[PDB]
């Protein structure tokens, strides 16, 4: 009843203190997002505009954005109307509202994935676990219809069916699109979209280290010498006759 | 009047009897850092807390994207938040050590330093719960919901008073935005106590590590503890900054970068670490007001301290009974902050049990007892 | 809530009045079936699942 | 037999004030009692508890304590003060119970 | 906040001290330094670690128990059918 | 005699010191962020968008 | 009297270039302190970064 | 830079609210130094002349 | 109170409409600055006119 499984921990490439995000694998992973994941799935804080200088160009980014429909408005007549995307725009709702998302989802809410791997212990290693561990109860147990066996998600039954499966969608970068690798690049580019810093604050980190151990050292130095007038100080007794 | 500005200057004046000619004894460890540290963590919360509270908006519908919109389009706005949200902890961190130096040393004979340091714990503790509500994710809401629903143990007004503080029926927007206002507050009142504090422990100056007088043995604060001091602060700024930019969210829960949702309750309501051992006591005693008075007195005891003390030694350096008893009450203070972390079940619930009562017991009984025990094995 | 058969009979057939706040299971209802409540645990305000 | 004898120079060097070259007494707390016990001493037993404490504040900064031959000896250990200090508290008490009509 | 000067009534004691810049800032490390860091952490050890030790246990023990409730106990389906 | 010129040039006057302390920092911060921003890069060849870029900067159509 | 009074021997924590008595400590002085201000200039350098 | 943006907006409403909230604590901090230099000397009284004799 | 170009005016609005005597408060608020500066003219004024600035 309390029983659950923990995913191991996966050695990604951005695991390590002073490890940025594989840019390549964080590209893929966006094209995952857009022709897989958000049909269902919302990510309301990041915009086309963040792509930039980051996974795409300026030009395919703009691209990117004018594939989509937005509603503006309202015009001369208080009319609400559709307009090309901009890349100041963020990526778009697959739904309205979560009653229509439930409704279009046997009553299940897909959560928006902006900071999924933030919201979830085990981040990445959990959403990876879960993207790949579908499988078949074991005997004594049985999903109510509607539902799918995960081991991984807690509870066991989730309201999402395997979203990924080979050849799903074809990496225009070549890359062999295999269950596995497309969960992999999809899960680094959910670490990027929950923090986009990201790199940069590892950078910072770096310096911060370095500056600190030497900064750290020249004071105690200083303080040792200034000490050094009571550390060796002697005394004595020398009462009267 | 004075040959020197440094001594004349009504300004300065104040500056160099605080700072620069004060008297220290010459013997105090490095215990005795965690007061300007402390000082440190509240300019800085300050400074940080206004560089955010720039760009945050107190409504229940824009309080977790504004955070949001901070740390992902302002300048450095993310560097703020986890420097901000971490030195919460340095701060904690900072005060629990303060505390157990007093404690230890009998800091606590200096009555009324003391008295307004337990004070300051309190505000603290106040400002750090307004104020990790703002983020207004599920943790922030339902921690919130917990905490202001202990009050309602309070016979008679209580329900009154909660309905009040909340300014509805329950945790909502006119709670966040008052609650806005008091964590804007609040740090001023620990900044204003804090002179309070320094002010009556200087009319008796620093305790030191040997409890026997130093007015033999005095040295300016300049240079000796300014530089000290500084070390003390590069110290322990690397671990600061080694968690905060290398483990942001090390000591975070999840939880909180979901929404709140008044309709889902998360399965595990913890608190954030250093509230972890008081929330361990509140739930040791299964009556509702019976664990809000225990968590009161959890705290409350420390008034008392100052009445409990038997040693004819002022601190227990020389007494190697009391030095047992205390690191039993520190690791007793592990095994609550572990207990309070985990659900209500066996064998946590018994060991939380016990770990209270003993919390209580080593407090209250064994150290004044072994206090009078440690007397007359010295023949006094 | 709407409460079936076990959740009706199972519950008048439980001591009358033994419990925190002794009620009759029909105490607080218009219609056996019917079971309108506040969701609020009325310790510190959480929700029941 | 010596069991309470035996205990209390266990504590003596459990408590390890000794190391520092201090006697028992120049370890008590400050208090109003002893205050006034300390005003009554003799100008050299009083200039020589100084210089004791003068010197573990001294070690006490260096992190040091003195060889283990300078440690004080349970048995030579000099209650200086405590004769003092007993006629101070006995004077205290006896104004006090003499206010208490 | 005026203090040097008025606190305390010494006689008979001379002190030696050398500039900074007359000595060393950390000397004898091996000689004094560790020995004593040696001499500290020894007398200390059984006076701290102890209860330390003792929370850790409680630790372990209640952690592993916790998890061995969770376990299934084979002797409740030995006769299910 | 570094240490001793590097004294009666730089460090003996305050005011000297402080023009020391200033171009001191001046240089460190040019040859500190160079350096660190390399050490950092190195440890990621072919991870940053640095290393990617040339790839779609302008390549296709 | 104070003419049996003598300074103790600080040898075990002179520094290097001053251990010898028969040797003018002016000759050092420069560099004695050209270090020490060295480290005390460079933790400014790096503070001021 | 004061604006936080091209002109008075929203950046400029939340941080004039934050300045709003903390100048009059500054002010009663100030208040403090006012006062305190002035009791080096006493105030002053509407003839001018030392009042020394008339306190 | 809300800091927020969309929300300013009317948490106002709101809190003159619907806070108990937040009408008041905000009255007293509005008006105290006025009094603040009537008091601040005046004793910059005895300042000057009785040489206070020295
Ligand atoms: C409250 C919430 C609790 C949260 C968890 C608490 C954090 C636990 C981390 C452990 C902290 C590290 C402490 C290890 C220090 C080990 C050490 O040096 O101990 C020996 C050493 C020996 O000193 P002397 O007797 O003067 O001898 C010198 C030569 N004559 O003792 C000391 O350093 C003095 C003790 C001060 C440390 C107190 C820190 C404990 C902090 C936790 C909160 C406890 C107090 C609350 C009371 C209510
Ligand atoms: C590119 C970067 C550009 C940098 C611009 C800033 C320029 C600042 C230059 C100011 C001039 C500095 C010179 C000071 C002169 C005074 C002096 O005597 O030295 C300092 C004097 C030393 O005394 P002596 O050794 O006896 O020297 C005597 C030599 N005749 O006092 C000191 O030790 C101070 C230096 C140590 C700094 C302590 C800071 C450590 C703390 C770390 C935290 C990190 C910083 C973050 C800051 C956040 C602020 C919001
Ligand atoms: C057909 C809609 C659909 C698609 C396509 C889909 N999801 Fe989901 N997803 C859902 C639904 C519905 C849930 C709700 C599951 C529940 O709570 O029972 C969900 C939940 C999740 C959760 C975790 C929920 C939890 O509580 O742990 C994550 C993570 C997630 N999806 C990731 C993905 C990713 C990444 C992809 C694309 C590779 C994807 N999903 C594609 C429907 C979908
Ligand atoms: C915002 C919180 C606090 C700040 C900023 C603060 C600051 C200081 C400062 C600057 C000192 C002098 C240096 C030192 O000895 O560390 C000091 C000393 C002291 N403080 Fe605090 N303090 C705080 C909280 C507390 C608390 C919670 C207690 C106790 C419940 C406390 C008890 C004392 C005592 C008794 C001393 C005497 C130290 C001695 O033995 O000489 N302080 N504090
Ligand atoms: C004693 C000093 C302070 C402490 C202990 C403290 C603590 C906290 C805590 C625990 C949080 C939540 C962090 C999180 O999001 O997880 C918080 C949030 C916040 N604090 Fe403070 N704070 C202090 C002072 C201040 C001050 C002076 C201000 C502003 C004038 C301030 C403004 C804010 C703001 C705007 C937030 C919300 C944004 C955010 O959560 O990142 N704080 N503070
Ligand atoms: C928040 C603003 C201020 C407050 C709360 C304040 C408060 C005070 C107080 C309490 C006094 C003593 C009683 C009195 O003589 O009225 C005083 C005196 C004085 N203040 Fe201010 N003051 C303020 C602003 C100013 C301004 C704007 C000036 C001048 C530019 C000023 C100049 C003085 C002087 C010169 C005195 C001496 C009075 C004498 O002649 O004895 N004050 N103020
Ligand atoms: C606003 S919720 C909250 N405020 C904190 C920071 C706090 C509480 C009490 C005293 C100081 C600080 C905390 O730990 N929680 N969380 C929480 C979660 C579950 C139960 C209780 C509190
Ligand atoms: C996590 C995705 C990072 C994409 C950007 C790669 C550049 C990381 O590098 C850093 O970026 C910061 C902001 O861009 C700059 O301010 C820093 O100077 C730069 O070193
Ligand atoms: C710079 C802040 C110094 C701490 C304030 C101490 C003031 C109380 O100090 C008293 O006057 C003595």
């Amino acid at each position: 009843g309390e029983l659950e499984l923990h995913p191991p921990a996966f050695p990604w490439s951005h695991g390590g203190p002073l490890s940025a995000l594989d840019h390549s694998s964080v590209r893929r992973g966006f094209q995952v997002y857009k022709q897989v994941c958000s049909a269902c799935h919302s990510m309301d804080y990041v915009a086309f505009r963040n792509l930039i200088g980051v996974t795409h160009t300026e030009a395919e980014a703009k691209a990117l954005a004018e594939e989509v429909e937005v509603q503006d408005g309202p015009d001369e007549n208080g009319e609400l109307f559709m307009r090309p995307g901009k890349i100041s725009d963020y990526f778009p709702k697959p739904y309205p509202n979560p009653e229509a998302a439930r409704a279009a989802n046997n009553g299940a809410l897909p959560p928006d994935l902006s900071y999924i791997v933030n919201a979830r212990h085990g981040g990445e290693d959990y959403v990876f676990s879960l993207l790949t561990g579908y499988c078949d109860p074991p005997a004594g147990v049985v999903v109510r219809e509607g539902l799918h066996y995960n081991p991984y998600f807690p509870g066991q039954a989730i309201g999402m069916a395997p979203p990924i499966y080979n050849e799903i969608l074809e990496y225009d970068d070549g890359t062999p699109a295999t269950m596995s690798q497309i969960a992999k690049d999809v899960c680094t580019f959910l670490r990027w979209a929950a923090e986009p810093e990201h790199d940069q604050r590892k950078r910072m980190g770096l310096k911060m280290l370095l500056i600190s151990a030497l900064l750290t050292s020249l004071l105690y130095y200083m303080k040792r010498h200034k000490w050094s007038v009571l550390k060796s100080r002697k005394m004595a007794y020398r009462p009267p006759k | 009047m004075a040959p020197n500005i440094r001594k004349s200057h009504p300004l300065l004046k104040m500056i160099n009897n605080s700072l620069i000619d004060l008297p220290a004894p010459s013997n105090i460890s490095a215990w005795w850092n965690f007061g300007s540290l402390l000082a440190v963590c509240l300019m800085t919360q300050i400074l940080t807390g206004l560089l955010l509270a720039m760009h945050y908006t107190a409504d229940t519908s824009l309080a977790f994207s504004s955070v949001a919109h901070t740390c992902r389009n302002v300048q450095y706005g993310w560097l703020i938040r986890n420097l901000h949200a971490n030195g919460a902890s340095f701060f904690f961190i900072c005060i629990f050590l303060h505390i157990g130096r007093g404690l230890y040393y009998g800091s606590y004979l200096y009555k009324e330093t003391w008295n307004t340091g337990v004070i300051l714990l309190l505000t603290l503790m106040a400002t750090a719960f307004v104020g990790y509500v703002l983020p207004w994710g599920q943790m922030s809401f339902w921690g919130a919901t917990v905490i202001t629903n202990l009050f309602s143990a309070i016979p008679y007004i209580g329900h009154t008073l909660v309905e009040w503080a909340w300014g509805g029926f329950s945790v909502d927007n006119p709670t966040l935005t008052r609650f806005f206002a008091l964590h804007f507050l609040l740090p001023f009142a620990i900044a204003g106590i804090t002179i309070i504090h320094l002010t009556f422990l200087h009319e008796s100056g620093s305790n030191n590590p040997l409890g026997i007088s130093s007015d033999s043995d005095k040295i300016p604060f300049h240079p000796y503890y300014s530089f000290k001091d500084i070390l003390g602060l590069t110290l322990m700024l690397t671990p600061f900054l080694t968690l905060a930019l290398f483990s942001p969210n090390l000591l975070g829960d999840p939880e909180n970068f979901t929404p709140a949702n008044p309709l889902v309750t998360p399965p595990h309501i913890k608190p954030e670490w250093y509230f972890l051992f008081a929330y361990a006591i509140l739930r040791s005693i299964p009556n509702k007001l019976g664990g809000v008075l225990a968590l009161a007195a959890s705290v409350l005891i420390l008034f008392l301290i100052p009445f409990l003390h038997k040693s004819k030694q002022r601190t227990m350096t020389f007494r190697p009974l009391s030095q047992t008893l205390f690191w039993l009450l520190v690791a007793n203070l592990l095994i609550l902050t572990w207990i309070g972390s985990q659900p209500v079940e066996h064998p946590f619930i018994i060991i939380g049990q016990m770990a209270s009562l003993s919390y209580f017991t080593i407090l209250l009984i064994l150290f004044p007892t072994i206090g009078t025990l440690e007397n007359k094995m010295l023949n006094y | 809530r709407h409460r079936t058969q076990a959740e009706i009979n199972q519950e008048a057939e439980v001591d009358v009045s033994k419990l925190r706040d002794p009620q009759h299971d029909l105490d607080r209802v218009k219609k056996p079936e019917w079971v309108i409540l506040v969701g609020v645990c009325t310790h510190l305000g959480c929700v029941p699942i | 037999g010596r069991l309470m004898d035996r205990i209390r120079k266990w504590y003596y060097n459990a408590a390890g004030f000794n190391k520092y070259g201090l006697m028992r007494d120049d370890t008590l707390y400050e208090d109003d009692d002893v205050k006034e016990a300390l005003k009554r001493l003799p100008e050299d037993l009083y200039n020589e508890r100084m210089f004791r404490i003068k010197r573990a504040l001294d070690l006490s900064l260096k992190h040091r304590i003195l060889p283990k031959e300078q440690w004080v000896k349970y048995e030579e250990d000099k209650p200086y003060l405590e004769p003092y200090l007993k006629e101070v508290i006995r004077e205290r008490l006896e104004r006090e119970a003499w206010n208490k009509k | 906040g005026i203090h040097f000067g008025n606190l305390a009534r010494v006689r008979h004691i001379i002190t030696y001290s050398l500039s900074p810049f007359e000595q060393r800032a950390i000397p004898n490390i091996f000689s004094d330094a560790l020995p004593n860091v040696w001499r500290r952490f020894s007398s200390q050890v059984f006076k701290v670690a102890p209860p330390f030790l003792g929370a850790y246990l409680l630790y372990s023990w209640g952690t592993q128990e916790f998890e061995r409730l969770k376990r299934k106990n084979p002797a409740d389906y030995e006769n299910d059918q | 005699a570094l240490l001793r010129q590097a004294y009666s040039a730089l460090f003996r006057r305050t005011s000297t010191f402080a023009l020391t302390v200033v171009l001191g920092a001046v240089l460190f911060e040019r040859a500190f962020d160079q350096g660190a921003d390399a050490i950092f890069e190195h440890l990621n060849e072919g991870k940053l968008w640095k290393h990617i870029k040339h790839k779609y900067e302008a390549s296709e159509e | 009297v104070h003419n049996d009074v003598t300074v103790p021997d600080f040898s075990a924590y002179r520094r290097e270039d001053v251990m010898d008595a028969t040797t003018s400590s002016q000759t050092s002085s420069e560099d004695r302190k050209g270090f020490s201000y060295l480290v005390t200039a460079t933790a400014c350098v790096a503070t001021a970064y």
